[PDB]
RNA sequence: AUCGGUUUCAAGCCGAUGGAAGUUUGAGGCAAUAACAGGUCUGUGAUGCCCUUAGACGUUCUGGGCCGCACGCGCGCUACACUGACGGAGCCAGCGAGUCUAACCUUGGCCGAGAGGUCUUGGUAAUCUUGUGAAACUCCGUCGUGCUGGGGAUAGAGCAUUGUAAUUAUUGCUCUUCAACGAGGAAUUCCUAGUAAGCGCAAGUCAUCAGCUUGCGUUGAUUACGUCCCUGCCCUUUGUACACA
């Protein structure tokens, strides 16, 4: 493919344990992760806010900014 | 037999006519709330000669903007000079000239285009240039 | 408690008027809808292609409201945008117009719409009432 | 890391090719009535300080 | 604190304001000071604004942009390689987003960690063309002007051909520059001009 | 799971990677904008990878990408239409392209019609100014 | 202007305050004496002379060419993308111009995916086009560092409009074809504030054709507030074998 940009449910399993304990938390981390590119670091990002993992700080689209559960 | 003073703000080619009247609190523009202004971030400029002073002193009145001419950022310039200019024209004339200084220095003490517009207009543009100075390139060889 | 269409967010109703002509089928597709890109100056169909139409339904009804009378001509160079010409400059060619014609017709059958004098269309009572009703429910939804 | 801090006392015309440069006098923060000549490049106003790397070599027009 | 009531119901963080304090609407110039003399009377952090957006007339005389806030100066100077000439609303955004990055990771207030930046980033000696060049000393207002000059070259620079967005790159280069790393186009690039200068010097 | 990478298709091959509404375009005589109409028709979700496109839908694509008149496209959204030969509208969507691009250049140089000769010797025929452009 | 500085306290200059405005307030128009063998005889029933004066070197008709392509050069436009593209929504200017015995600016409603057609309509115009609800821009979402959906050149077929006439494709529109181009060597241009730059808009030619110009606003920086280093300028001194210098 295009360096671990791949479609997956397990690397679902792999996000919902390195995503957390990270200070800040982006679709520029996600992807500098070598994992999930883009359109699925954004859908990634979004889940983890419905399951509540993560803070979003401001939500402006291009830009969306988190940061890990308190 | 009401207190009622037409004013007006601008900043280039954008005219905000105010219309502050004795009333409760309804601050509107175009016919909808202050909260409702097209850039979200220029919502803190239409907004800061209420945070200046205090909505307690607009606890008392009601404003209505009409915006014609000039960009988006042009229009909010305007609406904020207006607003500004249309409360302490209201306090000079209703309250007293005491309030009208009071609240005259809180708005220029917190830097100003606000009660005056800024002087500045387009130079027109001249030829052989894409503008009032961009010559356009020169061919020696 | 005197809220209006004026007194709420433009996005923020236009999304919930989606949603709400959407629930009801009562506002037509004109059968060509998958097939346009709503322009003559545009590079690809709308992307929702789900009727998108709904959202145009919803604007048209929304413009027309703080207008007096709008016409399709009106409709066409507002909803029309910068043409890329290829290599040459950028230009302004307006929006489709059978596209905000058949929607004026949906929304004047419906009756949200209504031709009015002067030429060009004017909102109906009842098109009032439901736009009025959808912008109280729009904030007392987060409220 | 000894950075010396020097207030300007007065500025002396423009040396260089260009008025790139600014020939200016200044008195040590630190251990005043030391009053130094020095070049500076950015513009220069009066009661500016300026961080010396060496408080030492004095400073001659740039011909 | 005292939440008046209008016939245009204004929302309570709004109305928290009013002479309270001037922020952004979060970030507060009370301050953690400049702490490096020389560029006191060069950084304005002592009058709060709203956005990083005037009007501005600060480009009259000559000294007139040292009393423009540094926010809009760094706002100002985000606006070139002239793709992206005017387009301030964009560049206020990006800051907005930058400053609440640069809080979300490494808190510190993020108006005087941007302060920090710039006097760490700020090139303390250069040279001139007197093929010679000649050892100077620099003017304070200079020493911001290129400081900023480097921070937002080198974050879009970062940010050229890449995923992590001018917002993230801009708030990485302020972080290492404000705490000396020399990994962000920043103190490397300033040494690089000391460097030139010892030669000399 | 079972997600293909290559995904052959008519004499092309598609990799089944990102999106499918922009992999079907990569065949060489079908675009973003035909892909996209023949996608609606087929009714495939356009979220999906272009990889998870089961067999059957992936036959349906090709199905309407091949008879696109059959299945509501227009006749407006075609390549060749009132074509010199009978007068049917039909889509060259497959190695066609250049089959029937050949053929064109070929029958104008047959007649020996000004723009086949032009095309015969390598200039530009849209009688463009070729004075100072196409030196390379 | 006032106040303070500041030069033999003279003309002035610098700083602060007030003021819409403190650079000649910003920008232009007008603009000397002398000069060029600068351009124009293709603007002129401006014109000397010379050439032709009907098998015309006059102006009319048909068609052709000014567009022809190994190659070189100058003004431009588009771009090499994530500060982005695309889709939706949001949605605001200023200076224009516009038809009677003619075909202008053309609302409005219908037909059409288009482009564009129809049947009416207001305007000889601060009344109508027209708020020219322009674009960049704003927000929500779809693309995720790949010549990629950046880029849109070349080509293929079709549908319209203008025009006696569209072929050497007028222009527009639809679908397909997708090239170079990963920020550019030695060089060189323009620019000091509502200026540069981005953005479009109106006017000129115009039946049709703007990647041009003349203007106008929209968004709106960085960096000087200086000096003769380069390239030239103005005044004085000085050397000269130069004077079409």
């Amino acid at each position: 493919a295009q360096h671990a940009v791949i479609l997956d449910q397990e690397k679902y399993d792999r996000i919902l344990k390195e995503v957390p304990t990270y200070r800040y938390v982006s679709v520029s981390v996600l992807v500098d992760r070598l994992k999930i590119g883009g359109s699925l670091a954004r859908i990634a990002l979004r889940h983890l806010e419905k399951e509540g993992i993560i803070k979003p700080i401001s939500k402006h689209s291009k830009q969306a900014i988190y940061t890990r559960a308190t | 037999a009401v207190p009622s003073v037409q004013t007006f703000g601008k900043k280039k080619s954008a005219t905000a006519v105010a219309h502050v009247k004795a009333g409760k609190g309804l601050i509107k523009v175009n016919g909808s709330p202050i909260t409702l202004v097209e850039p979200e971030i220029l919502r803190f400029k239409v907004y800061e000669p209420l945070l200046l002073v205090g909505l307690d002193k607009f606890s008392n009145i009601d404003i209505r903007v009409r915006v014609t001419g000039g960009g988006h950022v042009s229009q909010v310039y305007a609406i904020r000079q207006a607003i500004a200019k249309g409360l302490v024209a209201y306090h000079q004339k209703y309250v007293d000239e005491q309030s009208k200084n009071e609240l005259k220095k809180a708005f220029t003490s917190y830097d100003r285009t606000l009660l005056i517009a800024d002087s500045r207009r387009p130079e027109p543009k001249k030829f052989g240039g894409k503008g009032a100075r961009s010559r356009f390139q020169k061919s020696y060889r | 408690p005197g809220v209006s269409v004026r007194d709420v967010a433009a996005q923020d109703f236009i999304n919930a008027y989606a949603s709400f002509l959407q629930r009801q089928g009562k506002l037509e597709v004109p059968g060509y809808v998958d097939i346009v890109k709503t322009s003559s100056g545009n590079e690809m169909p709308p992307q929702d292609a789900e009727g998108w139409f709904y959202k145009r339904a919803a604007s048209v009804a929304r413009h027309i409201y703080m207008r007096k009378q709008v016409g399709v001509g009106k409709l066409n160079k507002l909803y029309g945008g910068a043409k890329s010409r290829g290599v040459r400059p950028y230009k302004h060619i307006d929006a489709s117009g059978s596209i905000n014609r058949k929607v004026l017709q949906a929304l004047e059958k419906i009756g949200i719409v209504e031709i009015s004098p002067k030429g060009g269309r004017r909102i109906s009572e009842n098109g009032q009432r439901d736009l009025d009703r959808i912008a109280a429910q729009t904030l007392e939804e987060d409220e | 890391t000894p950075v010396t801090l020097a207030k300007v006392i007065k500025v002396l015309g423009r040396t260089g090719s260009r008025g790139g440069v600014t020939q200016v006098r200044v008195e040590f923060l630190e251990d005043t009535s030391r009053t130094i000549v020095r070049n500076v490049k950015g513009p220069v106003r009066e009661n500016d300080i300026l961080v010396l790397m060496e408080s030492e070599r004095e400073a001659r027009r740039l011909r | 604190f005292t939440p008046v009531v209008l016939a245009t119901p204004i929302p309570e963080e709004v109305q928290q304001a009013q002479t309270e304090i001037k922020l952004f609407n979060k970030w507060s110039f009370e301050e953690v000071e400049v702490k490096d003399a020389s560029l006191v009377d060069y950084v304005q952090v002592r009058q709060p604004i709203f956005v990083a957006h005037t009007a501005g007339r600060y480009a009259n005389k000559r000294f007139r942009k040292a009393q423009c806030p540094i926010i809009e100066r760094l706002t100002n100077s985000l606006m070139m390689n002239g793709r992206n000439n005017g387009k301030k609303l964009k560049a206020v955004r990006i800051i907005k987003h930058t400053l609440d990055i640069i809080n979300v990771l490494t808190d510190q207030n993020p108006i005087q960690v941007v302060v920090d930046a710039i006097t760490n980033t700020g090139p303390r000696e250069d040279t001139t063309r007197v093929a010679r060049r000649q050892a100077v000393d620099v003017s304070p207002l200079r020493r911001v002007n290129q400081a900023i000059a480097l921070l937002t070259i080198g974050a879009r620079e970062a940010a050229f051909r890449n995923i992590k967005t001018i917002a993230e790159t801009l708030a990485e280069e302020l972080i290492n520059a404000a705490k000396g790393s020399s990994t962000s186009y920043a103190i490397k690039k300033k040494d690089e001009l000391e460097r030139v200068a010892k030669s000399n010097r | 799971g079972s997600f293909q990478h290559i995904l052959r298709l008519l004499n092309t091959n598609v990799d089944g990677n990102i999106k499918i509404v922009y992999a079907l375009t990569t065949i060489k005589g079908v675009g973003r904008r035909y892909s996209n109409l023949v996608c609606k028709k087929a009714d495939v979700d356009l979220h999906k990878r272009a990889g998870e496109l089961t067999q059957e839908e992936l036959e349906r694509i090709v199905q309407i990408m091949q008879n696109p008149t059959h299945y509501k496209i227009p006749a407006w959204f075609l390549n060749r239409q009132n074509d010199i030969t009978d007068g049917k509208d039909y889509h060259t969507l497959a190695n066609n392209v250049e089959s029937k691009l050949r053929d064109d250049l070929e029958r104008l140089k047959k007649i020996r019609a000004h723009r086949g000769i032009r095309h015969f010797w390598g200039l530009r025929v849209r009688g463009q100014h070729t004075k100072t452009t196409g030196r390379r």
